[PDB]
RNA sequence: GCCCUGAAAAUGGAUGGCGCUCAAGCGUGUUACCUAUACUCUACCGUCAGGGUUGAUAUGAUGCCCUGACGAGUAGGCAGG
RNA sequence: AAGCUCGUAUCAGUUUUAUGAGGUAAAGCGAAAACUUUAAAUAUGUAAGAAGUCCUUGUUUGAACGUGGACAUUUGAAUGAAGAGCUUUUAGUGGGCCAUUUUUGGUAAGC
RNA sequence: GGAAUACUGCCAGCUGGGACUGAGGACUGCGACGUAAGUCAAGGAUGCUGGCAUAAUGGUUAUAUGCCGCCCGUCUUGAAACACGGACCAAGGAGUCUAACGUCUAUGCGAGUGUUUGGGUGUAAAACCCAUACGCGUAAUGAAAGUGAACGUAGGUUGGGGCCUCGCAAGAGGUGCACAAUCGACCGAUCCUGAUGUCUUCGGAUGGAUUUGAGUAAGAGCAUAGCUGUUGGGACCCGAAAG
């Protein structure tokens, strides 16, 4: 349970007042989780690698789906191959971005990711690994 | 009366030397001479377990959960019954209800009066 | 902006049926009731010209008022008057009678009055306290879409099809009798009697059954 | 059942006092009246809870609005100033 | 509270029912008080459905044990209702009088 | 024999007197009275009339009158009183700094991270720029030599936020993140088994049974700042006998 962010980031503020607009106005559960997620503090965010995402995308029924991870997306080199798919995240770093717009992929934001589904149709969202640390 | 590990007896010794005298727990142990019980006390406002050890004399089986498993047959056969009609079965109990209206007769039975009685 | 007669048109006709229905419920309520209580009489009479006894049934619904401040009470008494609702001292709820409730109204004895109450009571109850409970917040009755689109599930629709629920122990007692939040009464206007009350009834106090002058305490406790 | 005796000292004193005798004493019954930060109704302050509002241009979205129940406090804790 | 996994129709200093325990007669009545045939409580334990019922029967037919489908929420008493469970650790506390209700032992009387 | 009255109860019967309150601020709603438009006591007070415009009302202040209130702080949680401090005033006067570890939050980058020992430059103890090294993390386990992580779609079953499909719902079916439970697979330690073979004793293939570990089973860390915890430094402040 919490009701408004710790942090002081104004862009994140923005994030968090448009999100709350949705999930007041559209009654989708979606929205209700998305809001959820940005409130966590940073010891409840863990980075969702990249090879996470193709191991996600090769379940029967995801291929346009698109994948929404509330984090950070981070790169991997244990994996050689990528699909061409379309994620949106709060940042991604350079190795992982660099690698999904060479792979053919799109690299969004969270906003455009509203804009392109108000209820998150056609998505789905993945969560880091907790506890693999104390 | 042989019993297992896990059953459910109560106390009853057939004088003087201590009182649980009708508690109820589980036979965690059977050794050849004796059976072992457990029983959670209220030591204040938790429960706590006692480990006590009878003997075999001072224990028998109980009967504490023999109405359920009957009434449990009786609602499978007035389902049954239920399904197999359309019929209002009403299976849940009622708690006892007050009386309704009832006339009485004085034909043979004539009100005699009595007044209590001195010293 | 459209819908701009129609929809007044619309729901001043859907509300002249709903009011033609509730007269007609109401007005069968009242023969129903006079003609039980006439033939009630007649009954008793009959008895009586035949040379007999006619018992009546026993009283199905008690009203209980808590009498006694919040201090000093065992946990066993406390418990009681939770489960019945009676949080502070001059509260009010109704009670079914069972063989399961007697105990109860008989273990919290000392600290409560109760009676049978009637049909005047009930209805003067009702329309001068009644406060629902509405997902919170003890609103005001004032009005019969707050009663209808909270308790029409169980046919209820109207205020005296609240009051025929209580005061015939129908099938949904329980759901219309949650639904009313506690009574608050005021301190009797008259008094009590009674110099003091933590006595029995019966022996010249208040607190226990008095059967039947629960109407004139609560008609003056309102 | 009331009433007397049914032991108890020492500065002057205590149904609280004055006083009270078909009582202003004792046992009981019926009423009327006085009175608490307790109960009821109404306003105002705050706290908590549930709903609405991005609709531009309008004056602040840690805002604005509608409804409800609540309020003792040492060690100690959290928050705003 | 720090906080996060969980408000899950499941819970409860409560009553009712089944049953044990007090067994004191004070029910109440005996085969020549001589019962246990049996109450009313007095607070005393346990239990009252989804980790449940049936069909069908492979191993050390009754004992546990495996199996392949049927079973629906007035789904198995009453009242109330959303504040129980792990992890982290973080603050104070760690020893006392009055009264009532049981019980034991007490003498001038206290206790 | 036929009435009456009393007591108890009901009326969505009528009707006088008194006191306190007037929150809200365009309309919206539920009703009622009328054939009719309209009217109303129906989601919170208006209408009429008089006096004064100043010390009249009100605020402050001194006194009088009615009722109430035992002297503050501390220490023993009680006769709870005792006991200890206080003549009066101004100024000074007590949880601070650091080192090392740990939780929590914010920020930067992220399989990485960390410029400031030093070098270059400078408008000069600032700011800007930088090579090689090094620490922590990415691999564990045994006393030690040492050895050192995929049979499979990175697994099997149960539960699981979302999303998808059929459908108006209600539901039904598909895939299922994090995390939880149980059965397995891989690495090290431990007890056996002992192959193609060789410095005649070397090598340890293969298949097995127990527990075991903060192990693997598509990485989650590093640095800075703030609020705090523990330990050491005089360590919240003063006050004492000593070698």
């Amino acid at each position: 349970h919490r009701t408004a962010p710790k942090s002081d980031n104004v862009y994140l503020k923005l994030l968090v007042k448009l999100y709350t607009f949705l999930a007041r106005r559209t009654d989708a559960p979606f929205n209700k989780v998305v809001l959820k997620a940005l409130f966590l503090s940073k010891i409840n965010r863990p980075p969702v690698s990249v090879s996470r995402i193709a191991r996600a995308l090769k379940q029967e029924g995801a291929a346009n789906k698109t994948v929404v991870v509330v984090g950070t997306v981070t790169d991997d080199a244990r994996i050689f191959e990528f699909p061409k798919t379309t994620v949106a995240a709060l940042r991604f770093t350079a190795g992982a971005r660099a690698k999904i717009v060479k792979a053919g992929g799109e690299c969004i934001t969270l906003d455009q990711l509203a804009v392109r589904a108000p209820k998150g149709q056609n998505t789905l969202i993945l969560r880091g690994p907790r506890n693999s640390r104390e | 009366k042989v019993y297992k590990v896990g059953d459910i007896v109560d106390i009853k010794a057939n004088m003087p030397h201590k009182f649980y005298q009708g508690k109820t727990g589980v036979v965690y142990n059977v050794t050849k001479s004796s059976v072992g019980v457990i029983i959670n006390k209220m030591v204040g406002n938790r429960y706590l377990e006692k480990r006590l050890n009878l003997r075999v004399e001072h224990i028998k089986h109980s009967k504490c959960r023999q109405e359920f498993l009957e009434r449990v047959k009786a609602n499978a056969a007035k389902r049954a019954e239920a399904k197999a009609q359309g019929v209002a079965v009403q299976l849940k109990r009622q708690p006892a209800q007050p009386r309704e209206s009832r006339i009485v007769s004085t034909e043979g039975n004539v009100p005699q009066t009595l007044a209590p009685v001195p010293y | 902006a459209e819908q701009v007669a129609a929809e007044r048109a619309a729901r001043k006709a859907a509300n002249k049926e709903k009011r033609a229905i509730i007269l007609e419920r109401n007005a069968a309520y009242q023969k129903e009731y006079e003609t039980a209580e006439r033939n009630i009489i007649q009954a008793k009479r009959d008895a009586k010209a035949a040379g007999s006894y006619y018992v009546e049934a026993q009283h199905k619904l008690v009203f209980v008022v808590r009498i006694k401040g919040i201090n000093k009470i065992p946990p066993k008494p406390r418990k009681v008057l939770q489960l019945l609702r009676l949080t502070r001292i001059n509260s009010g709820t109704f009670v079914k009678v069972t063989k399961a409730t007697l105990e109860l109204l008989k273990l919290i004895e000392p600290y409560v009055a109760y009676g049978y109450p009637s049909y005047s009571t009930i209805r003067q109850l009702v329309y001068k306290r009644g406060f629902g409970k509405i997902n919170k917040q003890r609103v005001p009755l004032s009005d019969n879409a707050i009663i209808e689109a909270n308790l029409g599930k169980y046919g209820i629709l109207s205020i005296d099809d609240l009051i025929h629920e209580i005061i015939t122990v129908g099938p949904h007692f329980k759901q219309a009798n949650n639904f009313l939040w506690p009574f608050k009464l005021s301190n009797p206007s008259g008094g009590w009697g009674v110099p003091r009350k933590f006595k029995h009834f019966i022996q010249g106090g208040s607190f226990g059954n008095r059967e039947e002058f629960i109407n004139k305490l609560v008609k003056s406790m309102n």
